[PDB]
């Protein structure tokens, strides 16, 4: 067909330059969605840039998720669709999603229709897309030397790089498991241990109302060893 | 935001338009707008008197 | 038979192949996709049943019993609204039928919005129908 | 640019003629 | 009578591209770089078809390799 | 150096000279010709560009011996330049003031390049460390693709 | 540090393999490269090169660039390009991570574009459609070459192998499945082990068949459908709300 | 903004060549679609290649030639042009150096066909023929 769409790119993307030079293969890839033809757009953002940025996805593709070509990234706020979807879910109604056909068939067609999806429809008015920024800002308003220690006491939620992290800044090697909380960390070092205990949820002993946390500990750490 | 769009001329080698591969699609139909099927008439004697010979 | 539930789902797509395969030979037989609608119906998957109902409207509109069977499909699990716009939908497809009026009409009559029956109904009898619906009316 | 400043840096590239290194 | 608005020939489109380079070889090499080149392309053909129990032997003579 | 017939007039006086340099550069050329199964493609592209530099410096000693250093006679000159032992076009262009280096003719012609424009290499490096500065960056690249090319050394 | 020192070579070109595995069928396919007229038996193998970080990681022509993906075979343990490759040669970090964060939707961190779908075996790169960041690690059984280790001893390894490659949000072995969900703080970092580790060894130099590494059935390392166990599930459902406050704040 | 094409070095095409003998990587993968494509253009190759046959009388000709990048084609771009009775007399001469030939030798041997067996493959030009001298073409000698 006539090229009668234009592509639809971003500006962070794209990057800040007044005049790039981009190149159009026609007819020039199946996209990342719907397999389906379409006029590949690519360029590097600066002359000099190693990276080639090509636009991914379909024009038609890009319009019905409401997005950018080459990021896959809402057009206005530059941010992942399905986060997006989930943000508008929560604001102003209940559910939001965005279903894609897994089905290399169906995909095509559901491609090929005119049609916005959920959090598209939000996006694509201006004014509608402010109402809803709006309405989503009112709703926020003693050192042995043991290089070796036994920590307890870790929100379930908590990951291993806080930790470590948290650690770092209080000064190596660590393990944990969530189900146990048996936090056996080690120290590439016993004179970084000694270090890191007299620089001190941060229970700690230094083996090699705290009774109702042991109890929980200790049941927590039966399952897990059941495991 | 400005841009200078380009076709880079590709070796007449390699397939001039990688894409199309002669897909199958099923189409959509995008009858958004309905439309009326209108026809204007009421047979009651020679209407039923008719199925019988019909 | 049906015990659990991944088996189910396994039943619901071997089924769905059979329909869809009989759909793809006979476009057009409607007893075939108010079949496979009741199928839906039945799974109470209600989306999916729509999606029959809308493709079938699609391959033939003209047949007014299948526009009746999906009306009656969507007064069935209470989702008034969605019955209401379709009917109307089909008025507006093909109002020269009595039979889409006619059930619309005893769909408001017994949701008792007695208000909205006087509206239609003189909508109706503004289309210079039949004297059976002046009469009705 | 003094063209001398150009004739120190060309003997720079590690490589001979067309091909240099530098670094 | 030979059509004259198609003063586009075929070496001629190709001289235009980047995609080729001309250099000066022995017709004898030109030759046997193009049985080289054919054969390359006849077997990748057959092999993209999938069918590589035809085997091309290297005189173009083409046989199936089994039953 | 193309294959000897009765229609090759034969070599003048002061090739004897010569023959042992350039059948060192004729020598590298087939060790340079074989399969040498480089399964990775950057590594595949510097084998060619060694026979391209290859081919440079044998045609950039002729041209050295014939115009630089002004010892060998003209009718050798021609007759080398018959047998293709250097390219004469590429010979031209050094004579031509600009391109006094020049790594290869694939490198100017702006009609090969999708930018209307030549081989990054022939960009002075000073030129081109001044831009890498400008934007912060440093050079981006160390060698074209057309051939071995670390600058093409208009200076 | 890996920014001390250059990037050592994995392997010289001689060392590295050729493009001809394994002879599985009758004959070979020129346009495919790869083998047919019989498909008896299981393709798969174990990797003769690991990323060893330390005494590999460093400088390259990328790094005086800013070239923002990593090599693949510098994952793999087998870039014959050492300082002289494009593509990046260490371990992805935050500063890196966050260099790339805005085409890394799109792509991986080889610099390869994901897809609407996980490939059925969940195995291939990622889709685009999820942010995923858990690798599941099968093939334990096969890695080991049937080595009847405890379920400590190998959660324990695999500790070992994968918090060395990246940033851990955390692992857990699973007895009953034979298999690791190894979470990890980046999806760059997560795409970086998931090439890194597969096909390749568990085994030790301390463990008797470490001669036989080969031989066996590399580590099965692909993508992670999320836990159907809501103890989980709340958790990432919590995360998704975080991080929603965020961008959501980030908007005006 | 125009120049002529570069006359490369003929041993890049030869490298090239080389390469695409063992080709079995995903290095190359789109230049085997361009040996496929290259397909629409063999014959018109062939013809070019059978246009510039040395004749009789030419020991060793070169020719100029177009050649893919990939060296998935080899064109023979020069056409191959002559004097008319310039070449009625080249061919006149090698009719009766033919006959004479035919003449005097007491048994003729004709080449065996086809010249290679199946197995043995297109022997490389540089290998095997570019070393050896070819033998004296025919032509009558003059006074
Ligand atoms: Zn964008
Ligand atoms: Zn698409
Ligand atoms: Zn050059
Ligand atoms: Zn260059
Ligand atoms: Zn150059
Ligand atoms: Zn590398």
């Amino acid at each position: 067909e006539i090229n009668e769409p234009p592509p639809n790119i971003c500006e962070q993307c794209l990057g800040d330059e007044a005049n790039i030079r981009m190149t159009k293969i026609p007819q020039g890839s199946e996209c990342k969605i719907c397999t389906l033809p379409f006029t590949l757009y690519h360029f590097k953002t600066s002359k000099r840039s190693n990276n080639i940025i090509k636009t991914l996805i379909c024009v038609r593709c890009a319009t019905q998720r409401n997005i950018c070509q080459c990021c896959m990234l809402d057009s206005r706020w530059h941010i992942p669709i399905q986060l997006r979807d989930h943000l508008i879910s929560l604001v102003n109604e209940e559910n939001v999603m965005t279903e894609e056909a897994k089905n290399d068939m169906m995909k095509r067609f559901l491609s090929l229709k005119n049609v916005k999806l959920g959090g598209a429809q939000i996006t694509s008015d201006p004014s509608e897309a402010d109402n809803i920024v709006d309405k989503l800002k009112n709703i926020l308003l003693k050192n042995p030397s043991t290089k070796s220690f036994f920590l307890y006491n870790i929100d379930a939620s908590i990951p291993e790089w806080k930790i470590t992290d948290t650690v770092s800044q209080l000064l190596l090697s660590l393990i944990v498991n969530h189900k146990a909380k048996c936090g056996g960390l080690r120290f590439q070092s016993s004179e970084l241990g000694e270090r890191f205990v007299s620089k001190i949820i941060f229970i700690i002993p230094w083996s090699s109302t705290a009774e109702n946390i042991k109890l929980s500990l200790s049941l927590n750490k039966l399952i897990q060893l059941e495991l | 935001h400005h841009i200078e769009v380009v076709s880079k001329q590709m070796d007449p080698l390699l397939p001039r338009f990688v894409g199309k591969k002669a897909r199958k699609v099923v189409a959509p139909t995008e009858n958004d707008e309905v439309v009326p099927v209108l026809h204007m008439d009421g047979s009651n004697d020679r209407g039923e008197a008719d199925p019988n010979e019909w | 038979d049906i015990l659990d539930l991944e088996e189910l789902r396994e039943y619901q797509r071997r089924k769905r192949t059979e329909y869809e395969g009989y759909l793809k030979r006979n476009r057009l037989d409607m007893g075939q996709w108010i079949r496979y609608a009741q199928f839906e119906i039945e799974q109470h998957d209600m989306r999916r049943a729509r999606s029959i109902f809308e493709r079938a409207l699609l391959v033939d509109s003209s047949f007014i019993p299948l526009w009746i069977r999906y009306i009656d499909a969507e007064l069935k699990v209470k989702c008034i609204n969605h019955a209401r716009n379709l009917m109307n939908r089909a008025i507006s497809t093909l109002p020269r039928v009595d039979k889409l009026w006619y059930k619309y009409l005893i769909v408001e009559e017994s949701l008792n919005n007695v208000e909205i029956v006087r509206s239609l109904y003189t909508k109706w009898c503004s289309l210079e129908p039949g004297v059976n619906a002046w009469n009705s009316f | 640019f003094t063209k001398s400043e150009l004739k120190r840096r060309r003997k720079t590239r590690k490589g001979d003629g067309p091909w240099g290194s530098w670094s | 009578l030979p059509t004259n608005h198609n003063k586009t020939k075929l070496l001629k489109s190709l001289k235009n591209t980047k995609y080729f380079q001309q250099t000066t070889i022995d017709w004898v090499e030109a030759g046997l770089q193009l049985c080289r080149q054919g054969h390359n392309m006849l077997n990748l053909l057959i092999h993209r078809k999938g069918l590589t129990y035809l085997h091309l032997d290297y005189n173009f003579n083409l046989k199936p390799t089994k039953t | 150096p193309r294959i000897k017939t009765r229609r090759s007039k034969p070599a003048p006086d002061g090739f004897e000279k010569i023959k042992p340099t350039l059948t060192d550069f004729e020598i590298q050329l087939r060790d340079a010709q074989k399969d040498k199964s480089s399964k990775l493609a950057a590594k595949s592209n510097e084998q060619l560009w060694e026979i391209m530099q290859l081919h440079h410096q044998r045609s950039r000693y002729i041209y050295t011996l014939y115009y630089k250093r002004k010892a060998i006679s003209k009718d050798l000159y021609d007759w080398l330049i018959k047998e293709k032992y250097a390219d004469k076009l590429l010979i031209a262009k050094w004579r031509k003031t600009g391109y006094e280096k020049l790594c290869c003719l694939r490198c100017i012609q702006k009609n090969e390049t999708n930018n209307g424009s030549t081989c990054i290499c022939r960009v002075p490096r000073a030129q081109l460390e001044e831009e890498a500065r400008k934007k912060g960056t440093q050079v981006s690249f160390h060698q074209c693709v057309h051939c071995g090319c670390r600058g093409c050394a208009s200076t | 540090s890996w920014r001390d020192k250059s990037a050592k070579v994995q392997v010289k070109e001689s060392e590295l393999p050729s493009s001809i595995p394994a002879q599985t069928g009758l004959t070979f396919n020129i346009w495919y490269n790869k083998w047919s007229q019989g498909f008896a038996g299981n393709t798969r193998f174990v990797s003769p090169f690991a990323l060893q970080p330390q005494l590999h990681s460093g400088k390259t022509r990328g790094d005086n660039d800013g070239q923002l993906f990593f090599c693949l075979f510098f994952a793999k343990g087998m870039c014959c390009l050492g300082p002289k490759c494009e593509y990046l040669h260490h371990i992805p970090d935050e500063e890196d991570i966050g260099k790339l964060a805005l085409r890394t939707e799109v792509l991986d961190c080889f610099g390869r574009e994901k897809f609407a779908d996980y490939r059925e075996d969940m195995g291939g790169i990622g889709s685009f459609r999820k942010k995923n960041k858990t690798l599941y690690v099968g093939g334990i059984d096969g890695a080991l070459n049937s080595k009847h280790l405890k379920p400590a001893q190998i959660e324990s390894r695999i500790r070992f192998v994968f918090s060395r490659l990246g940033d851990i949000d955390r692992i857990r072995y699973v007895e009953s499945k034979n298999c690791g969900f190894v979470k990890f703080k980046y999806q760059a970092n997560a795409e970086f082990a998931k090439e890194a580790m597969s096909n390749q060894t568990l085994l030790l130099p301390s463990d008797k068949e470490w001669d036989d590494r080969r031989e066996g059935t590399g580590l099965l390392v692909k993508w992670a459908n999320e836990d159907p166990d809501p103890a989980a599930q709340k958790r990432l459902q919590e995360e998704l709300k975080l991080e929603s406050l965020n961008m959501m704040v980030h908007l005006i | 903004l125009y120049t002529p094409k570069a006359e490369m070095p003929p041993e890049h095409l030869r490298k090239i060549i080389n390469t695409h003998s063992d080709m079995a990587s995903k290095m190359y993968n789109t230049d085997k679609k361009a040996f496929l494509g290259a397909l629409k253009y063999l014959p018109h190759a062939i013809l070019k290649l059978l246009e510039n046959m040395p004749h009789p009388w030419e020991q060793a000709k070169e020719v100029k030639v177009l050649y893919h990048t990939s060296g998935a084609i080899t064109f023979v771009n020069e056409t191959p042009r002559v004097i008319e009775p310039v070449y009625t007399a080249q061919w006149s001469a090698t009719w009766i150096a033919m006959r004479r030939e035919k003449r005097d030798r007491t048994h003729f041997k004709r080449m065996r066909f086809p010249p290679f067996d199946d197995d043995e493959p297109p022997l490389s030009y540089e290998q095997h023929i570019e070393n050896i001298e070819p033998l004296d073409p025919i032509n009558l000698p003059l006074d």
